[PDB]
RNA sequence: GCGGCGG
DNA sequence: CCGCCG
């Protein structure tokens, strides 16, 4: 399983496209003004994407590097740096079904 | 030191005002220095006349045009980034249909460009230039037709662009074809439109051409008269009505699309002569009597059906003969777009004089300054045409002031055709310079004008030429027309001549661009000068009669490039121009009328002339020239001296004793060093940089702006947010940094202070604040710093607070602040220095004079130029120079020598046999024979045949000098250098090319912020570009991570980049680069749309790039 | 190797009432040839300060009791009117060439160093003639001129070359 | 990066449909919706 | 964006 | 093609 020899190009299951997915992005909430931080079940929200800071959770039960694959007991995150971060994706459940205009057009 | 010259060939005129093309064409454009009284009615006032009597019944009438006021002077508009205009109105009245006349005898609608004395314009705080510009002369022509080798097709062209493009085709299988707009339509058709009956038609039209047939064509429709204008009208392409939509045609009559060029040459000359004989009118003009006329039309095709014929004249037209090309003054480009301007403006005052009222309008409704503002506005600072002044030194500037190009409003000529254009034709001969064009793309397309060459009545380059009656020449001259230099048989200049008489019975002669041996008799003209066929620029190469054209150009093209150096010298020799370019040009300032000196101060002479009158002439101390090179005068009078009219009093930038000078005149030898002058490597003496031989002043003008921020107005004070005092010192003026400072890479030149990370402040620099001092001035620091690279000396400094005097600021500009830097430019490796022959080089080697080449008596050398340059490229000339210049080192004297007229062989010898009794003769008395040295040398060079065996070597080194070449020893082994070298003062210079520009070196700083790059712009500089040419470069190789390095690690994985600039900095072994952000992006890239692009391991199954 | 004019703060500068400009007369004083007499006289600061019209001449440097100035008539500078020149020339005792970069002198904060023209020599040139004793005729005839500003001598150069060249010779005793 | 925008009216969109949905569902109203909504996602 | 310019 | 200035 060490190198990477193929890759492949297929299409998304809806089951999978929950798979890649970490929470669902349900509001239109940028970042409110006050406080730098993301609003709520908004596009920038920290347990869909993940932790806004380096390696430090949410309100600070776990701060460092010795238990870092362990996640808070009161509230869900683990974290490395920022960058784990840009990795994961967070999906929008669709009332009713729409079309990929790239297999229409 | 005495000035000898070598010319032989009567100089008749003296050269032109070489910046006429542009001088008088402003002058004669508008007409503003004398009363609306003066005939002189082209450009402005032309333009006027012609869209001004406005008749909508509406009757608005021109009086004056009048300006005069301007704004500011000269350095003021530049101080201030000022557009130096003049401010122009002109009376106007406008008429009723009722009783009454209200004239508003003032509307200032614009604000025109002036022209400086030198002949370049300032619009934005810069100078810039209008270039001239070259197309097919509006007019009619004939040319062979395209794939078809039969017959040919006839085109009649109209400007402006507008206007349609005509053209006539005959095609027997079944049309004559007439195109306008790329529709053609029955030739016929348009001819019964005028009144042209099939029968007068054919019969004196169809004296001898069956072809005819083709136009009695009609039996149908060439039976309605009127009707055809009509049914020329269902022609057009579009369903438009029948009737009165006459427009169309009404465009072909008598205003807009044909031309409104002067009525008798602007196009008619095309006319009488070419094609037809008289023009009624303008153009193909007349809608009047509801019957038109085109007495132009009918002889078109009249020649064609010659043409096509016998023989009326051969009329085939080659479409480059200057005879059909124009060139575009500034003053036509700018009154160009005057009366488009004026156009734009009449369109709208139509539009108020329906909106009206009554009575009551005149100034205000009728005119509106908003369009021809915009207008000439648009042109001098808009137009491809109109740019930066070229003044790397006066002959830059002057050059790029006369220069044409065929690229411009896009009618005339294109990029992707040219093969044709850019050939030097015949015609151009004292025309165009066949030398001055550029290398690489866009040659032959862009060219300088010709020494003589003067600009008609009409733009065809006219050429000087000596009239000669019978075996007698004149001094009576004519500036000929392109075309009406063929009717004649000119001969060369360098016909020997007995006074004014001819002297060989077969004399040179060139018929039509054709060599021709001819008789005295039949010689009707003669050349003016040599100098003519080329230009100014190029007739600054002292043997340019040996020089390979190709080479020649470069030549010529390098002296634009050469830099205003502290100590100039005129070149040891020269070819006669020198002293004028810088006359004409207006880098020294000369004296007016006869007179005394008063004050010779080093910033203004004040000269008393014997009439009564004492003036004060200030000098320009050390002003920034456009390119940034040292530009001031320099006092060459003593206190009360009596001067000549029309005498330095200063010299220029780059002319030293009234002449031009860019370099200087060192000695030296010829011949190859370790490789130290390899491929086109030069060698240089240290010796040089001690006198300060080469040493050029430099300046760069960093600025700063005050920006007003809805955040918090930028102040520009002493304060800085991050407490360092050390760096405080040289800013010592609050906000500015002190003149005569040392501003070096990374220090302040000025301070300014914005707002925080834009709205909020941040959360987390308020605890860090609140920490060690809660009250930190919330202000940040954006200050003007030293660019990496360099600076130098604080020279001047410019600041505009609130209180404007007469600047104009832009909006959200609170104030701003210019800070004039610096330096002096010593020669130093890779620096690169020419010769006006073409011989360019950079500096490889300084070498110390204790072991670089030296002649018997102790003189070294100052350069070695590798010998090997010379045969390659052809260009003999700099191998003459040096042996003139050698003469003129132990003669001490300067040369002039004429371009194809200059020194001969022979001569020269004769010089360097007198030098022979300067080098040699001291030699003799001062007591001391001949070296050991300089006999070995003499062993080799009778061996080599340079000397005549048997004499002695008193007489062998002098018959060994006379070939140019003297004796040398090492320097370093003290031993000679077996076979005489040639040597001597050879005229070289330094370009814009310093090593200044030469070297970014980049280790780590910023990044894009959108996309992942490490580009440049701060204190830190920007990493080259590897581009996929490069990149297959290293994949050849087979170098796997040189190349995976090039892409992530240098580049994209911000992560990466991290790892291993801290290993480096451990003194580690880089870390693995794992997944370029650019992979593990494009994966995302392709799942945030449809595709699930999953990764997968040897036996096909998931793998994570996160 | 450094001046100071009183109202410049740049090299390339202009004083009123002087023709010359501030590079053209640092340039003419590189062409100066002072001389010291002894060790002691490291780094000598000649003062100069002449007003109205006058042609400034390097014998107008006020003296210094143990240097003297070989270089008089060298031209220094043009006075018209009112032409307030006063100034300091730093110079000193050292070999070869120097740029002003190179040194960077900085005796008053507003002074601009000059380029070093230490070499006390102009041209030199060896003649090698024919045989005057001795039983054969292959022989040399070596005499060489030297040239000097006026500094040393010809012959204090040459000795102390022939000095420098002995002082090296020696360099090859301690092998390894 | 501008992305966002058009990710917010999708989302509003899309919401804004939840609730028409549960609302009480007019016809018209509904496709109206569903259209801008198809459009939003291209 | 457009002019210029180096190889 | 690569590069740099305004």
């Amino acid at each position: 399983k060490k190198e990477v020899r193929k890759v492949r190009i297929a299409l998304a299951s809806p089951e999978k496209i929950r798979s890649w997915s970490y929470g669902e992005v349900e509001k239109p909430e940028t970042i409110n003004y006050r406080t730098l931080k993301p609003e709520r079940d908004g596009l920038f929200d920290e347990r869909i994407f993940g932790p806004i800071k380096d390696y430090e959770c949410a309100c600070g039960k776990y701060k460092r590097q010795r238990f870092e694959g362990k996640v808070c007991e009161r509230c869900g995150v683990e974290v490395t740096k920022s960058i784990v971060r840009r990795y994961r994706m967070g999906h929008i459940e669709l009332a009713t079904p729409a079309a990929h205009i790239w297999f229409v057009k | 030191m005495e000035i000898k010259r070598f010319g032989r060939i009567r100089e008749v005129i003296p050269l032109p005002p070489l910046t006429e093309i542009q001088v008088e064409s402003y002058r004669r454009a508008l007409q503003a220095d004398v009363p609306p009284e003066k005939r002189e009615n082209v450009g402005i006032q032309a333009a006027f006349r012609e869209t001004f009597p406005i008749e909508e019944g509406l009757v608005l009438d021109f009086l004056e045009y009048r300006l005069g006021e301007p704004p500011f002077p000269q350095d003021e508009c530049r101080e201030k980034d000022l557009t130096y205009q003049a401010p122009l109105y002109a009376r106007l009245q406008l008429i009723h249909k009722d009783t009454g006349l209200i004239k508003e005898d003032e509307v200032f609608l614009g604000h025109i460009p002036l022209m400086t004395e030198d002949g370049s314009f300032i619009i934005n705080g810069a100078d810039r230039v209008i270039v001239s510009q070259i197309h097919r002369s509006p007019g009619v022509y004939f040319t062979p037709d395209p794939a078809r080798p039969g017959r040919y097709i006839a085109s009649i062209i109209p400007l402006p662009k507008r206007g349609p493009w005509i053209d006539l085709e005959v095609e027997p299988n079944g049309v004559v074809s007439m195109k306008v707009n790329k529709r053609k339509f029955p030739l016929v058709l348009l001819l019964r439109v005028l009144g042209y009956d099939q029968e007068t038609l054919a019969r004196e039209l169809g004296a001898y051409g069956e072809l005819v047939q083709g136009l009695m064509d009609e039996s149908v429709f060439a039976m309605r008269p009127e009707e055809a204008l009509i049914r020329l009208f269902t022609l057009l392409r579009p369903g438009d009505p029948p009737k009165r939509d006459k427009a169309v045609a009404y465009v072909y009559g008598l205003i807009a699309d044909p031309r409104r060029y002067d009525l008798g040459e602007a196009g008619r000359y095309k006319a009488e002569e070419k094609l037809g004989i008289r023009l009624s009118g303008r153009t193909l003009a007349r809608f009047e009597d509801g019957e038109f006329k085109d007495e132009v039309f009918l002889p078109t095709l009249r020649y064609l059906f010659a043409l096509t014929a016998g023989v009326p004249g051969h009329e085939v037209d080659d479409i480059d003969h200057l005879g059909n090309r124009r060139i575009r003054t500034v003053g036509e480009l700018m009154t160009d777009q005057f009366r488009v301007g004026l156009a734009r403006l009449a369109r709208g005052v139509r539009e108020r004089m329906l909106m009206g009222s009554e009575d009551s309008l005149t100034p205000a409704k009728l005119v509106n300054s908003r369009p021809l503002e915009a207008a000439i506005r648009e042109f001098f600072s808009r137009s491809q045409l109109s740019q930066f002044k070229d003044e790397t030194n006066p002959l830059s500037s002057l050059r790029h002031k006369r220069r044409i190009s065929a690229l411009g409003p896009g009618g005339l000529t294109r990029e992707r055709a040219g093969f044709d254009v850019r050939d030097v034709h015949r015609t151009h001969y004292g025309r165009i310079c066949p030398v001055e064009t550029p290398e690489g793309a866009n040659i032959g397309l862009i060219t300088s004008l010709a020494a003589y060459a003067r600009v008609d009545e009409l733009g065809f380059i006219r050429t000087p030429y000596r009239r000669v009656v019978g075996g007698v020449v004149t001094d009576e001259v004519v500036y000929m027309t392109a075309t009406e230099e063929d009717r004649y048989t000119i001969a060369q200049a360098n016909t020997p001549l007995e006074g004014n008489r001819i002297a060989a019975e077969r004399v040179v002669a060139r018929r039509k661009g054709e060599p021709v041996i001819v008789s005295p008799e039949e010689v009707e003209f003669m050349d003016v000068s040599p100098k003519q066929v080329f230009s100014v620029n190029t007739n600054l190469i002292p043997f340019l009669e040996h020089d390979d054209a190709n080479r020649a150009l470069m030549g010529s093209n390098m002296q634009t490039q050469a830099v205003p150096l502290i100590r100039a010298q005129a070149p040891v020799v020269m070819t006669g121009l020198e002293e004028r370019v810088v006359r004409d040009s207006l880098a020294a300032l000369y004296a007016e009328e006869d007179g005394e000196v008063a004050k010779v101060d080093g910033n203004r002479i004040v000269v008393r002339y014997e009439d009564g009158r004492l003036v004060e002439y200030p000098l320009r101390r050390f002003y920034r020239s456009n390119q940034g090179t040292a530009l001031d005068q320099r006092p060459r009078v003593v206190v009360g001296q009596r001067v000549r009219k029309g005498d330095l009093l200063a010299d220029g930038p780059a002319s030293e004793n009234g002449f031009l000078a860019l370099g200087q005149n060192v000695l030296v030898a010829i011949m190859p060093f370790d490789g130290y002058n390899f491929e086109d490597a030069i060698v240089i003496s240290e010796e040089l940089l001690k006198r300060d031989f080469y040493t050029s002043i430099h300046i760069e003008r960093y600025e700063i702006e005050a920006r007003d921020t809805k955040l918090g107005p930028e102040r520009i004070t002493r304060d800085i947010p991050h407490l360092s005092e050390a760096a405080l010192r040289d800013l010592d003026e609050e906000g500015v940094v002190r003149i005569g400072a040392e501003v070096k890479p990374g220090d302040i030149l000025v301070g300014r202070t914005s707002f925080k990370g834009e709205s909020e402040p941040t959360p987390e620099e308020r605890l860090l604040r609140s920490i060690f001092g809660e009250k930190a001035r919330d202000v940040k620091d954006t200050s003007l710093r030293v660019p990496p690279g360099e600076g130098g000396i604080v020279v001047r400094t410019v600041r505009l607070r609130r209180g404007d005097p007469g600047v104009e600021l832009k909006p959200g500009v609170r104030e701003v602040v210019r800070v004039y830097v610096a330096q002096k430019r010593k020669l130093q490796v890779g620096d690169k220095l020419a010769n006006r022959h073409g011989n360019k080089g950079v500096v490889a080697k300084i070498l110390p004079v204790e072991d670089m080449p030296h002649l018997p008596d102790g003189t070294p050398v100052d350069v070695i130029l590798n010998p090997l340059g010379v045969p390659s490229r052809m260009n003999l000339g700099q191998i003459l120079e040096t042996h003139l210049g050698l003469a003129g080192y132990f003669l001490g004297q300067r040369y002039i020598s004429p371009i194809f007229d200059g020194a001969k062989e022979p001569e020269i010898k004769e010089l360097l046999a007198q030098a022979f009794e300067v080098y040699f003769g001291k030699r003799k008395g001062e007591g001391f024979g001949v070296d050991k040295r300089e006999v070995e040398v003499l062993r080799r060079a009778e061996k080599l045949g340079l000397v005549t065996p048997g004499k002695t070597p008193e007489e062998q080194l002098k018959e060994l000098f006379l070939q140019g070449k003297v004796v040398l020893y090492d320097g370093r082994t003290g031993e000679p250098i077996e076979g005489p070298i040639v040597v001597g003062q050879m005229f070289i210079m330094k370009l814009y090319h310093m090593v200044e520009d030469k070297m970014h070196a980049r280790s780590t700083g910023p990044y894009s912020l959108i996309t992942q790059q490490p580009l440049g712009g701060k204190a830190q500089f920007g990493g080259q570009r590897f581009g996929e040419m490069e990149v297959w470069a290293l994949e050849a190789y087979g170098a796997a991570h040189t190349l995976q390095e090039m892409l992530t690690l240098k580049s994209d994985d911000i992560e990466g980049r991290n790892a291993a600039y801290e290993a480096i900095i451990k003194g580690e072994d880089v870390p693995e680069p794992s997944v370029p952000e650019s992979f593990r992006v494009l994966v995302k890239e392709l799942q945030a749309l449809a595709l699930d692009v999953q990764t997968l391991d040897e036996k096909d199954n998931p793998v994570d790039i996160f | 190797t450094s001046v100071y004019i009183e109202d410049v703060l740049h090299e390339f500068s202009t004083i009123p009432g002087v023709k010359e400009d501030v590079v053209e007369i640092i340039l003419n004083l590189k062409e100066l040839v002072v001389r010291f007499l002894n060790p002691s006289l490291q780094t000598v600061t000649l003062l100069l300060k002449a007003e109205g019209p006058k042609e400034v001449k390097a014998r107008d440097f006020l003296p210094v009791a143990d240097v003297e100035i070989m270089n008089p008539d060298l031209h220094i500078a043009t006075l018209e009117e009112g032409g307030r020149l006063n100034m300091e020339v730093r110079v000193d005792r050292g070999v070869g060439y120097v740029p002003a970069e190179k040194h960077g002198i900085k005796d008053r904060i507003n002074a601009i160093p000059v380029d070093a023209v230490f070499s006390p020599v102009r041209r030199v040139a060896f003649q090698v003639e024919d045989t005057r004793l001795g039983q054969r005729t292959d022989l040399d005839k070596l005499t060489l001129r030297i040239w000097t500003d006026g500094s040393v001598t010809p012959l204090e150069a040459l000795n102390q070359a022939v000095e420098i060249l002995r002082e090296h010779l020696t360099y090859f005793s301690n092998p390894q | 990066s501008d992305l966002n925008d058009l990710y917010r009216r999708l989302i509003n969109r899309n919401n804004r449909l939840k609730k028409l949905l549960a609302q009480g569902a007019p016809e018209i109203i509904i496709r109206n919706e569903k259209r801008m909504l198809q459009e939003a996602v291209d």
